[PDB]
RNA sequence: AUUAAACCUUGUACCUUUUGCAUAAUGAACUAACUAGAAAACUUCUAACUAAAAGAAUUACAGCUAGAAACCCCGAAACCAAAC
RNA sequence: AACGAGCUUGGUGAUAGCUGGUUACCCAAAAAUGAAUUUAAGUUCAAUUUUAAACUUGCUAAAAAAACAAUCAAAAAGUAAGUUUAGAUUAUAGCCAAAAGAGGACAGCUCUUCUGGAACGGAAAAAACCUUUAAUAGUGAAUAAUUAACAUUAACCAUUGAGGCCUAAAAGCAGCCACCAAUAAAGAAAGCGUUCACUCAACAUAAAAAUUCCAUAAUUUA
RNA sequence: UCGGAGACUCCGAAUGAUUAUAACCUAGACUUACAAGUCAAAGUAAAAAUAUCUAUUGACCCAGAUAUUUUGAUCAACGGACCAAGUUACCCUAGGGAUCGCAAUCCUAUUUAAGAGUUCAUAUCGACAAUAGGGUUUAACUCGUUGGAUCAGGACAUCCCAAUGGUGUAGAAGCUAUUAAUGGUUCGUUUGCAACGAUUAAAGUCCUACGUGAUCUG
């Protein structure tokens, strides 16, 4: 039942129950320290092993199982793609913001 | 202090992380040459663009699974309808 | 002993991160049906390199220059 | 220490707000004065109880009757009767002399029995006086 | 650290030892000199020749020969022999 | 010049499961459970750990279905380890917190099982609780735990036929049985009064532990 | 030592009876430190397939037996030295240490009161209960620093002095209570501390590792 959205959820964090976004942004926010061992292994399996690095994983039901475990120590933030999915060209300029867009174009000037 | 305020800008709530600041080249040649590039942001992109190689290989991947289940779910649906043979009845068939 | 105020408010912070992670993960993008079979081929490739790694271990080539070289500690000006 | 932790985490007053928003003892006044010709209100005396009664058997001797009602319920009526004067008279403790016949001297008379008690007034043969009035038509 | 030796800030001797803790318990006044890991059956590594290796006797259904590579110190109460 | 059995030399470097000690740097990995033992101050084996080699599936997860929150486990997926062979030890007393049983279908206490920890930061105390992925130079920066807490009562009025009865005779009444009558409203009364014969209830009623306390201080600037 | 049952409390054993008598060989497994102990297809052979329950242990060495097959342990300290008891305050060395439950009656205390009661400075007690205590029956056969002297520090839960309330306080003795830590708080006899005799305004109760043995002593 926890994980099973009601209306007013949708609204608050604005996400639609359709079309549901693809990739998550997760990082490690709190220790592994004092946890239960398996609780170590899954951070380690999902590749968080420093905190404050963002990684990119599927939103899968089998990715999901391991991403509840470890509900308590991360923070799950939808990626996002205003320009859409960068290509070969654009590969080399890309730039993550703290929202959770993944921008195709960084030029380190005002956007007027 | 004020990393909250810096987050909802949209900038990086340490003033140390994405921003010209930091990425912008620290100096150049009097006569207007650049200098080579800071050690620093070659690793610094190195990430952004491992991590965006992942994104993309990560969406083909999801994308192209469906697909498939696209083609089983029809391959199966015109497999289930099938005849073949003849049906008589009564006493003789 | 009292709970101190400024705790109370980390702790409910924290709850709000927990529990919106709660939201985000009740939106699968793929159903199980869906996801059987859609990474097979990437997961194969690794383990094979996996494989080759194991089984490639073996000494390494000795030559004649490396041993020869040491005469060279002997180096003069004539 | 968390354990205790999570325990201590898990408009207008109805006060200023403005307050949402007998017929027995009626007939027993109506009942004194259709039967009672005559109403003289004298204020109560607190006379013992025991005095109280033997002034009230000794008028029953004289077919005479003492008849006492609260003011706030008396007042409706006086307010609207052939007797109106009275309602400044029926304040506090009060007590009529209610008789058929107008003895307005006897019934200063048997006031007289105690000389304490005074009479205030109140009517004689359906009129109302005062009684300065009242010891004129007594005579 | 500092302009400044001391003032200001930070800081529960060492070893052994106890549980992976000591404000314990052992040992040390200090200096100089002296004062405690040693062997090649099996294994690994390196070469010579190779159904053969070894400078006599040994081993062998890839072996055999050679090299290198290893296992401390101080201290009883006592016991026996023979003198004194 | 210390006799439960002299002293000197030799055996003798007696022996000690016991006490003490065991001398340069650097990098790396790394645990007091089961069994037997004149065994519990020891040793040996299993299990664990480790260096190398061989080649291939391993860990988390593991739907249905069994045997009943576990024993088992298939496609998947997240991910890189697991098995076999050769060599080798030390170790075999824990410490504290938090969960669950089980001893008297108890708490505790003694055990047993699972989980976690071993700051330079925080909690008067502070190896064990909470925040903390290793260690490096900088007069950079954003942060975690926490820096205690502001939480209901009143002054008012009180009526006979003396109900008879063993207590002369018992008035609301010493007393015992009846326990009533009128009354706006009264219990043969709540106490009292009375050998019989002041008032509460009613009616009417304004209200309700031992040497010497122990940071200093501070109620409002968003 | 082994095993059965219960969740440590109980039961048994170093098996006996019944057995028209139970072969050999050999895939795969259980159990397990090791050693020991379990189940078994196929093949083959006797005969016309599994002995029957309940459950039952002992190694190596070494001695016995036979015409090639077998037997030897309260080795019960039950992984078993072929065969060895006391005693030490006359002692010694190496070290480690310390220096709650139920029941079963019976007493009691408070609240119950079934009852009786009661009779001019004249009365209650109390069945039965409930609750707090103390015993008893109910489940194997002895015990674990300290007086005194000197000097005292502090606590107040006050023994005396001082200041007061109430009184079933007439006066005089008292009793009950509160506040207060100011100074004081005895000398001996029997002598292991317990009594005792005389006094005092009183002869306080306790803490300070017997308070205090590098100050002394039993
Ligand atoms: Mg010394
Ligand atoms: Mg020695
Ligand atoms: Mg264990
Ligand atoms: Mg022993
Ligand atoms: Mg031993
Ligand atoms: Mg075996
Ligand atoms: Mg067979
Ligand atoms: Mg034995
Ligand atoms: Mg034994
Ligand atoms: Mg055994
Ligand atoms: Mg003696
Ligand atoms: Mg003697
Ligand atoms: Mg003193
Ligand atoms: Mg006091
Ligand atoms: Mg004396
Ligand atoms: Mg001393």
């Amino acid at each position: 039942k926890v994980f099973q959205p009601k209306p007013e959820d949708h609204e608050k964090y604005g996400g639609d129950p359709q079309n549901p976004h693809k990739l998550h942004i997760v990082t490690r926010i709190r220790s592994t320290k004092r946890r239960p061992y398996w609780e170590k292994d899954t951070i380690k399996m999902l590749g968080l092993q420093k905190a404050h690095s963002p990684q990119i994983h599927k939103n899968i039901p089998s990715v999901n199982a391991k991403l509840k475990v470890v509900k308590h120590l991360i923070r799950i933030q939808p990626l996002k793609l205003p320009q859409g999915l960068p290509t070969e060209e654009t590969m080399s300029s890309t730039c993550l913001k703290s929202t959770g867009e993944l921008v195709v174009q960084w030029h380190l000037k005002p956007v007027e | 202090a004020g990393g909250q305020w810096r987050l909802q800008q949209g900038l990086a709530a340490n003033p140390s992380g994405y921003g010209p600041l930091t990425e912008l080249p620290d100096w150049s040649f009097a006569d207007g040459r650049p200098a080579p590039p800071m050690k620093g942001q070659l690793r610094r992109k190195a990430q952004r663009e491992k991590l965006a190689r992942r994104v993309v290989l990560l969406t083909q991947e999801m994308d192209a699974g469906i697909q498939a289940w696209k083609l089983r779910q029809q391959k199966l649906q015109e497999e289930r309808k099938k005849e073949h043979d003849l049906k008589p009845k009564g006493t003789l068939l | 002993r009292t709970v101190s105020f400024q705790a109370k408010e980390s702790m409910i912070r924290r709850l709000e991160v927990e529990a919106e992670n709660h939201y985000w993960l009740s939106m699968p993008y793929m159903t199980a049906e869906q996801e059987c079979g859609h990474a097979a081929e990437r997961r194969a490739q690794a383990f094979e390199a996996i494989k080759a790694a194991a089984t490639s271990k073996f000494p390494k080539h000795r030559y004649i220059a490396d041993q020869l070289d040491h005469l060279n500690i002997s180096k003069k000006w004539s | 220490f968390q354990r205790q932790k999570l325990m201590a985490i898990t408009a207008i007053n109805p006060r200023c707000l403005p307050p949402p928003p007998v017929r027995l003892l009626r007939q027993d006044i109506v009942a004194v004065f259709r039967d009672n010709r005559m109403i003289a209100v004298c204020q109560n005396v607190a006379l013992s109880a025991e005095d109280k009664l033997l002034l009230r058997h000794q008028l029953r001797k004289h077919k005479i009757f003492i008849k006492v009602f609260p003011s706030q319920v008396l007042k409706p009526f006086l307010e609207n009767s052939k007797y109106r004067n009275l309602l400044p008279l029926f304040v506090g403790h009060n007590l009529l002399l209610v008789s058929e016949e107008p003895k307005v001297k006897e019934m200063v008379r048997v006031l007289k029995s105690v000389p304490f008690l005074p009479l205030l007034g109140g009517c004689v043969d359906d009129t109302i006086l005062s009684r300065q009035g009242l010891v004129d038509y007594a005579k």
